[PDB]
RNA sequence: GACAAUGGUAGGAGAGCGUUCUAAGGGCGUUGAAGCAUGAUCGUAAGGACAUGUGGAGCGCUUAGAAGUGAGAAUGCCGGUG
RNA sequence: UAACUUGGGAGUCAGAACAUGGGUGAUAAGGUCCGUGUUCGAAAGGGAAACAGCCCAGACCACCAGCUAAGGUCCCAAAAU
RNA sequence: ACCGAUAGUGAACCAGUACCGUGAGGGAAAGGUGAAAAGCACCCCGGAAGGGGAGUGAAAUAGAACCUGAAACCGUGUGCUUACAAGUAGUCAGAGCCCGUUAAUGGGUGAUGGCGUGCCUUUUGUAGAAUGAACCGGCGAGUUACGAUUUGAUGCAAGGUU
């Protein structure tokens, strides 16, 4: 089965043993996480429905805590001696789902 | 120690060169502006 | 003292060739026409950053239209529907199920008939 | 990054068979286009073709509305010096029923590459009879 | 095993040597032989020392037999040029390049 | 009139894909043994044959 | 931790990168320096390392000092090549 | 939530369109000369097919999240045949 | 706390020389094998130049056109792709086919879809059919002396300083 769950602005779809990639948590390398909102769930089970399910939290444990890829950001701005340069690594948090 | 040397605090700043690329504010026309009697070399009119 | 160039100047031009492989003839080889194009690359991608959000809400939308239509009622009065009840699912993940789960779509589309 | 995208490998088509007869020429050519490219599916993906072939019969009897019969005209140039041809929507019906669907229907697809490819599972034919016969077409109505 | 052979500063355009050396590149040794004999061209003989030369270090430098040989690669390099003026109309004079090539011939038993 | 643009390296190659020298058209002789051209004599015992 | 601000030409203000030489201290190098070439590396930017080939004798680091101290454009000057 | 005073350093003195109040012209001009607002200049993004000056609206950076403005919902082309 | 061969005298080298002008006069370019010539005896292809071995040497891709040897430009061989298509040549999305890293939500190529008219200067306003640049490399533009004023620092103070 697989439910939806809502990470923090964005949502996920998730099942059992899949390994997933969020936003930075406050958690360390190693501990267990839970998510206590969970908005769908379906499978063979009875579907539930929303805003927010009684319970049913999902459970999941801390695989790394890095940084994506250096993006650089420019801009220009032609005949106007105008130019800046930014770079950017967005730090992520890695998870993997092991009891819905 | 000779080396380990440290002027006063605030007793040293360092020089502004011009024309030295967009990026320091003082690039193309160095602070002179465009097309005047002030922008050539040799200055303009006399003091008074 | 007398400064002189050499090993600064060819460090940085060959930098800003080396971000230029895989361009078409001269624009991966001269200096001055890759510097050119790496500028341009770098004004494209700001923008398409922003467009890449706009381009995939719309490709959700359609298939979600599709799927409606196939019981007898159109996406506008779906949303209405889902909205008067509470189902706070976004567009993303309405479109995973209508593809994977087909007969779980269908308990959402009740609901949104429904409330009316 | 959860998107389904649909691709060459598990792409499904089928045949469909739609009735021209008492029809208005523009409200039956605007349905059509939306089967061929395949707007009609959960698995819609912009840059792979997914939609289903279509055969138009009957394509005689397509009825207008107002004066079209003599008012509509239809223009083409050859690109030779002075050399601009004419034709009325009423006369083409006459001699020339299939390009008449045909035209119609390939003015509302997008004119890339995969909008000729697109154009090219649409057949039409003048008559009630067909000779797609190993396909097994089915019955469409329109909305 | 490969032998090869050289040579150096040959007083020819390296663009007109070249369309000789697409005839002969990927033949046997006897063939490229007789293609360069009966092509009337003006660096066919020159290309032709080359190859006999090539052979014949197969012969005695090492241990090949020249029945199973094959011309392996063939190619031409640029030169030093030789920069010269030629006096036109009204007091000018235009720049005149006599060009120069190296050229190299590889022959192998195969292996 | 003088060229407008400079011609790059892709268009060159392209206007030369025709410009090529062929097969001189030789046959064997059946006499001295070596390569000979068609329809001339042999250059090796300098025989002509029919 | 709570709130607020951060488009920008002429132009004003502030903080920094890198280059050659000097002083003091501390180091590396034929068991291989500088230079050159390649690489999927690091920092918010200017930019800094590491590994492998070539090379055959010099060169970095820290804190201060002084400048012939940064090049894409002047129908710019000189050389090489289309 | 600004304003006034004393010191160091400037750039600017070729402006344009739209609406409106007037002179001049012919109740002509994408004309010209003044008063009063806006935008461009020095402003990216959405709409007006394309279109510095018109309508909406002011980009610190990243996201395959949600609600709206102008303008729109038969097909191209997202949403009412 | 001067230069290090486009620098420093025009001239590090047979330079006021080659060369140019009736004449007065104007004026360049060009340094580097190796510690030691020990500067490749001898054999093979060729008329010769040039080369392949064998030797010298730590090293010959140090062989006198000789330390290091960049870019433009010219060639040979190969993984992926291209002959119904309207292209400021990129960017975002994305199958298929090949590889394996400074080991990390990896590298090469690209069937298709969306968006998108170079850089500088000068202008009210430039994709502009307004200016400039054929390409690559080196060189090429707010400095110093003596006075005035203002700001920061430091020493002494009705005195401060030669």
């Amino acid at each position: 089965m697989f439910a939806i769950i809502e990470t923090g602005g964005k949502q996920i779809k998730v099942e059992e043993g899949q390994e997933i990639f969020v936003e930075k948590l406050d958690v360390n390398e190693g501990d267990t996480f839970t998510f206590d909102k969970v908005l769908f769930v379906g499978g063979d089970s009875v579907k539930v429905g929303a805003p927010t399910v009684e319970g049913a939290t999902v459970t999941a444990t801390v695989n790394k805590q890095g940084r994506g890829k250096k993006i650089t950001v420019f801009t220009y701005k032609r005949r106007k001696n105008s130019k800046r340069k930014k770079g950017h690594r967005q730090p992520y948090t890695k998870l993997t789902i092991d009891k819905i | 120690k000779l080396h380990e040397l440290k002027p006063a605090e605030g007793s040293r700043k360092e020089r502004n060169r011009v024309g030295r690329g967009v990026a320091t504010g003082n690039g193309k026309t160095s602070g002179r502006g465009h097309k005047g009697q002030k922008a050539r070399s040799g200055g303009g009119v006399r003091p008074g | 003292p007398r400064v002189k160039g050499g090993t600064v100047t060819r460090a940085r031009r060959k930098k800003t060739i080396k971000l230029a492989k895989g361009y078409f003839g001269s624009k991966h080889t001269l200096y001055k026409v890759a510097k050119q194009q790496v500028m341009k690359s770098g004004q494209y991608a700001f923008r398409d950053r922003r467009q890449r959000k706009r381009d995939f809400r719309k490709l959700w939308i359609t298939r979600i239209n599709a799927a409606a239509r196939q019981h007898e009622m159109s996406y506008s009065r779906l949303m209405n529907g889902l909205k008067k009840a509470g189902i706070d699912i976004n567009r993303k993940m309405l479109s995973e199920i209508a593809i994977s789960d087909e007969k779980a779509f269908a308990q959402l589309v009740t609901k949104a008939k429904d409330a009316l | 990054r959860q998107t389904f995208m649909a691709n060459e490998s598990n792409i499904e088509r089928k045949w469909y068979v739609i009735d021209a007869e008492g029809q208005t020429l523009g409200r039956l050519s605007s349905e059509v286009a939306s089967i061929l490219r395949g707007k009609n599916k959960v698995t819609y993906t912009p840059h792979v073709d997914t939609g289903d072939y279509v055969i138009v019969i009957n394509a005689s009897k397509i009825e207008f509305t107002g004066n079209k019969e003599t008012d509509k005209v239809y223009y083409r140039h050859s690109n030779h010096p002075g050399g601009i041809k004419s034709i009325t929507a009423g006369e083409l019906r006459r001699t020339n029923p299939e390009r008449l669907i045909e035209n119609s229907i390939k003015g509302m697809l997008p004119s890339t590459r995969l909008g000729e490819k697109q154009g090219k599972k649409l057949f039409v034919y003048g008559g009630a009879e067909h000779p797609h016969a190993a396909q097994q077409p089915e019955n469409y109505e329109l909305r | 095993m490969e032998a090869k052979a050289v040579a150096r500063t040959i007083r020819i355009a390296p663009r007109k040597v070249r369309l000789v050396l697409d005839l002969i590149r990927g033949k046997n040794a006897a063939e490229a032989i007789a293609i360069l004999k009966l092509t009337n061209k003006a660096s066919s003989p020159v290309i032709e020392k080359v190859l006999m030369s090539a052979l014949a270090n197969a012969e005695h430098n090492y241990d090949m037999n020249t029945d199973e040989l094959v011309v392996k690669e063939a190619y031409a390099n640029e030169g030093p040029t030789l920069k010269r003026f030629r006096p036109r109309a009204q007091g000018r004079a235009s720049a005149i390049n006599k060009r120069t090539s190296h050229i190299t011939i590889v022959v192998s038993d195969g292996k | 009139a003088v060229p407008k643009r400079r011609t790059s390296k892709t268009r060159k190659n392209k206007r030369r894909t025709h410009f090529k020298i062929s097969v001189p058209g030789m046959t064997e002789c059946p006499n001295c043994g070596e390569y000979k051209l068609s329809h001339r004599v042999c250059k090796n015992c300098g025989s002509y044959n029919g």
